[PDB]
């Protein structure tokens, strides 16, 4: 009676349960797992906070309503505040992480609209400027709030495009990253893990994001009848396999 | 290899056809699944499609020019195209950085080849034979301030010496940093409230300096040089989107304002053929 | 000192000739290797993962909304959308597939379309989605169009149905650029029975539509791009 | 026959022949048989 | 191995000589069926009438030209032969033409050699030493506008570049499209009341462009290219009569309008030596 | 370094010499073989089948 | 020796000494015996 | 070959790190004397300060 | 007369390459090396003694 | 493979794989053993 539909996620001190799931994604079909010795350079014994890290926390709720472009997030930003996770990250030089992303979305079989879930290692994102204007910090470190894509240009900000993700790529091709649709019609839920993905290691968790977790309204979303126009999206992340190492002052990043 | 396995009629409970794009995979189906088929061989390997293939070929990375004229009374040398330098990037001309941009994450060794021809777009008596000398100059040498400096003795730095016309060829090992090359990068240097997004030094191959040996003759002669770039032992991680709108810096991802649609509209209907 | 003679296509410089050279950093160390998922190793590998057709092509400037095929509730015969097959053009051209299939002259191979369902949970649908090989024109009207390749799809639980266009050729590669002698065919799709949707519901449905390439695809002879182009070097 | 030294010297690689697009086409947690229902 | 054997009077019943041609067969009579013979040995093979040795010297098959020059102002390059095109063909020069057509279908790998000379028709102070790209250009490539664009980076495709006076040799795969190349089709592209007859695209081999990659001195330099092909593993099916008429157009059979007869008539009688 | 002297004819171009080149389409894969009635291998094979001949030359 | 990886880069072919102008001299369905009758 | 072996706390009467530089040695302190160290790998061997290569261009 | 082809990069001087030469002094017998203490084979043998660091750099 | 008779003119050595610091990092008369007191 396991159906590929119903799941529970138990992660620390904290359950998730959907009863309407689509499988589940584990990114390049790898799970998190800590750093090897034979891979390892820095010389430091790493700290491993457990279960005081890899919990679940659930950033603020975004409101899909008609005109909704899609919203993104980076990580490790999104959970620079959260608990511990985010103390041990402004606390150690360098840390490393893999994460299991929830996206939750419920209406009711009388409403219509698919989002697309996805996540892109190494999302550089572009100036709506053009030429050679860079994207400052702040803008690219929005904390759990995350970026939204219908807000309106900035200054020093990036473009906020949709058809073009952001950096001169098209909507339509995201799908070759590791993604899941919610289309309210079979789904409710989205569920991603992240393996750790980088070039080095172990990074820096402050001035450098790993992936960014996109959420995009694709089929429009479409209420019954006289049906309130909008639903909430939620987000729920945990970090996972969590290390941090090269402990020392905490430190002070811009604004 | 068996490109399609023979297959009758089919009257089942058991639908390979029917399935759910949310769970985000793509199952793997076949013409056998929907028609009735026959039996044919594959008759191919895939041998051209793979990536030490795809990125194997030369691509022209770089045009610079400098030229051989007297330096008497030039008070910038290098502002008078007598030496030039050249930071070594593969995202300057688009054609290979597409390519390249279709992964994350990428390493190889390098082979170059280097054309220089030379023009004389003023009479001249006659085609002088000068000699270009390349230098690799890594950061945190001392970089040529003339054309004729203590630092062309380049006795740590690897040089080559060939003539106009012809063409020299070396290959340098991968000199990443990192264990791979990040043609992205969505981080900074540092957490500086200005410093710049996108552009890193862990893509840094290293930087080139040309200058002609010869002294001057009576009349001025242009040599243009060519790199070209040919990846081999390649590695490739996490495939992207591909480049859709046009590329305006080296570096960054920005793409031009007011830029033009980049689908195809239709001549005609959603209906049309 | 040993004879030697030398041949015509000395001192050449072919882009795509694979030989040793001298390393200019003799005895250098490269930093090791450290894991890391996702490694490519064939564009084989990546052109089977669907991605979305802009099939909606009908607007103006690029928009999410060229993705979205209409679909109206009680018509009853009439057709959702057509196209030709030529990968390498029109709507395919921007999807990762078509984007690929540019670096290469020919192809062959099966193609896998699948359209995933939007629509309220409570509604219901039967389309025929057709595929007409090379030979006779765009189908005009379903009677034509069910008469080849074709899969009724019934809309239900299971939300995207899986079309493939099986290899139907007499020469074994066409090219990826459009092409007469080398074409491909055409795919259509009609209401088989109609979109019903339930009460208190209205308006449009949309179909997303996906491509991907079957196990069965061939790819030859590299070229360059019609995708990208430029006017001058860029710089930092 | 390397006339180098160096690997870097050496020329092109030779072919994967490795290939395996699971990763990219069916990254699911919960395999998924062809054929079974997608969703249970 | 004999070529006669030894043979002697007969009287026979048996008779080899008479035969019946409207049966569509050529049986296979000797001098030793109706003369009296003595031994031979051949002392030969038949080596140098391989269908590989007839059609594996290279032959002309293409020349073209391109010049150097100042483009300032020029506002169509190919139209000023600052750089050329070439659709490859075996079927231009009737020498190779006439080789090829004696069979139907013909498969085999090519070896292009491509000569290269220079000319300063107009008082020059010197010859310049230039360098040719030669760029294979497969159907769906962007194709070459002006004589220095993005196209000629040639990321993917291949290219060639050689010295003017030189030589460049490389040797192409058997491109065709199908298992075979027709230098015949009696067909259409498609069933159209108006497309072409005959000329198809599975016997395209690809198409070439040349451009000088110097920039112009102060003189102008035709460059004249020449285009030699080679067969290398030749297959070839079905014998057909050799071609009588001259020729008039690539890829079709048409033969000029009174065009003089081909059969030398007599000088004398039926009865004359 | 292994000592070389070039001897006359380097650089020549003889149209009927047979040797090696670098082929422009590094791992490409040809279209497979089909069976096809008629090979011919050798125009001696050919010069067998007989011929009518314009003996008649006068016209 | 083959200097190089693809085989179009051989040198030419080598004589068939195949030879059989049966296929062209002789394609009569029932067999032809020189010496005996051509048409019985 | 460990670059660094792994390393805990220490609560000894046996000091690597407290020596007499009078004495012209430079003794061999290691990361591993004085912090708690995990294992790594060289992964490298120092032929490119060989003095063949040092002066070999 | 063995052919041969030459790649681009004949003829090129590059400080780094490591070939062999003729000797100019053909035959000719080095001195005998004696034993000198003090024998360098790496720099990194080198830069683990300890040397003083100017670190009152405020003169 | 020497092509050449004399010992000069073969190309450079390889690594000495020698690498002993003591020399000069030690050269004390008597050990020093790291962990034991410098001066006793």
């Amino acid at each position: 009676g396991y159906s590929d539909r119903v799941q529970q996620i138990t992660l620390g001190n904290s359950t998730i349960t959907t009863q309407e799931a689509a499988n589940a994604v584990v990114c390049y079909a790898e799970w998190p797992e800590y750093l090897p010795d034979v891979d390892a350079s820095d010389v430091n014994k790493t700290s491993k906070p457990d279960t005081s890290v890899c919990r679940f926390y659930t950033l603020d709720s975004k409101t899909w309503t008609t005109g909704s472009k899609g919203w993104c997030w980076k990580l490790p930003d999104a959970l620079k505040d959260m608990g511990v996770f985010g103390q041990n990250m402004f606390f150690h030089s360098l840390g490393r992480s893999g994460y299991t992303v929830h996206v939750q979305c419920n209406a009711t079989k009388f409403h219509s609209g698919c989002l697309l879930v996805v996540v892109i290692p190494e999302h550089q994102l572009a100036s709506h400027e053009g030429g050679n204007v860079s994207v400052k910090y702040t803008f690219t470190h929005p904390g759990e709030r995350g970026i939204d894509l219908s807000s309106a240009n900035e200054v020093g900000g990036p473009v906020k495009d949709v058809l073009y993700n952001m950096n001169g790529t098209l909507l339509g091709n995201l799908l070759i990253f590791p993604h899941q649709f919610i289309n309210l019609r079979t789904n409710n839920t989205a569920t991603i893990v992240i393996p750790y993905i980088n070039s080095v290691p172990i990074d820096s968790m402050t001035r450098h994001n790993n992936v960014s977790l996109m959420v995009i309204p694709i089929a429009p979303l479409t209420v019954p009848t006289g049906a309130t126009p909008s639903l909430p999206i939620t987000v729920t992340i945990a970090p996972m396999c969590t290390e941090f190492s090269g402990i020392r002052s905490k430190s002070i990043v811009p604004q | 290899t068996v490109a399609s396995i023979s297959s009758g009629p089919k009257h089942t409970q058991k639908v390979p056809i029917l399935t759910a794009n949310e769970t985000g995979a793509t199952m793997p189906v076949l013409p056998s699944d929907s028609i009735e088929t026959r039996t044919t061989y594959m008759h191919f390997n895939g041998s051209e499609t793979d990536v030490e293939c795809f990125l194997g070929r030369a691509a022209c990375v770089h045009v610079t020019e400098i030229q051989n004229k007297d330096a008497t009374g030039i008070d910038n040398h290098r502002e008078a195209k007598l030496f030039n330098d050249w930071k070594i990037n593969l995202s300057s001309l688009v054609q290979l950085r597409k390519k390249l941009e279709l992964f994350t994450y990428v390493r190889f060794d390098s082979e170059y080849t280097i054309l220089a021809t030379a023009s004389q777009p003023d009479s001249a008596n006659y085609s002088s034979n000068l000699v270009v000398q390349a230098m690799y100059v890594p950061p945190g040498a001392p970089n040529p301030k003339e054309w004729d400096d203590y630092t062309w003795q380049s006795a740590s730095n690897p040089s080559v010496f060939f003539k106009v016309g012809d063409t020299s060829r070396f290959s340098v090992p991968y000199v990443g940093l990192a264990s791979a090359y990040n043609y992205f990068y969505d981080g900074y240097s540092h957490d500086d409230a200005e410093t710049q997004y996108g552009i890193t030094v862990l893509n840094h191959m290293g930087s080139m300096a040309f200058r002609i040996v010869n002294e001057h003759d009576e009349h001025k002669t242009l040599v243009k040089i060519r790199v070209y770039h040919r990846a081999k032992h390649v590695e490739a991680w996490i495939p992207r989107a591909p480049r859709a709108l046009p590329y305006t810096s080296i570096g960054r991802t920005n793409y031009p304002k007011n830029t033009e649609p980049v689908i195809k509209k239709r001549k005609g209907d959603i209906k049309s053929y | 000192g040993l004879p030697t003679t030398t041949l015509p296509g000395s001192g050449q410089f072919l882009t795509t000739d694979d030989r040793q050279s001298p390393s200019a950093l003799p005895n250098y160390e490269p930093t090791p290797r450290i894991h890391i998922p996702g490694k490519v190793h064939n564009l084989l590998e990546i052109i089977q993962v669907d991605t979305l057709i802009p099939m909606n092509n009908t607007h103006t400037k690029d928009e999410v909304n060229s993705y979205l095929i209409p679909l109206n509730a009680n018509r009853q015969n009439e057709q959702v959308f057509g196209t030709n097959l030529f990968i390498g053009d029109g709507v395919f051209k921007t999807t990762l597939l078509g984007e690929i299939v540019q670096y290469y002259t020919h192809w062959s191979g099966s193609l896998r379309f699948s359209l995933m369902y939007t629509g309220p949970a409570l509604s219901s649908a039967k389309l025929i989605l057709a595929y007409t090989p090379p030979g006779a024109r765009g189908p005009q009207d379903r009677r034509e169009a069910m008469l080849g390749t074709h899969v009724v799809w019934d809309i239900g639980l299971q939300s995207t149905i899986v079309m493939t266009i099986p290899w139907t050729s007499g020469v074994q590669f066409r090219y990826t650029d459009p092409d007469t002698y080398t074409s491909a065919g055409f795919l259509s799709c009609w209401y088989q029975t109609s979109l019903i949707l339930p009460p208190e519901t209205t308006g449009q449905v949309y179909l997303l539509s996906f491509i991907s390439a079957c196990p069965d695809f061939k790819l030859r002879l590299m070229k360059d791009t019609q995708t990208i182009s430029q006017t001058v070097a860029l710089t930092e | 026959i390397n006339y180098y030294k160096d690997a870097a010297s050496t020329s092109s690689a030779g072919q994967s022949l490795s290939m395996d697009p699971s990763k990219f086409t069916e990254p699911v947690k919960d395999l998924m048989l062809k054929g079974a229902p997608a969703l249970n």
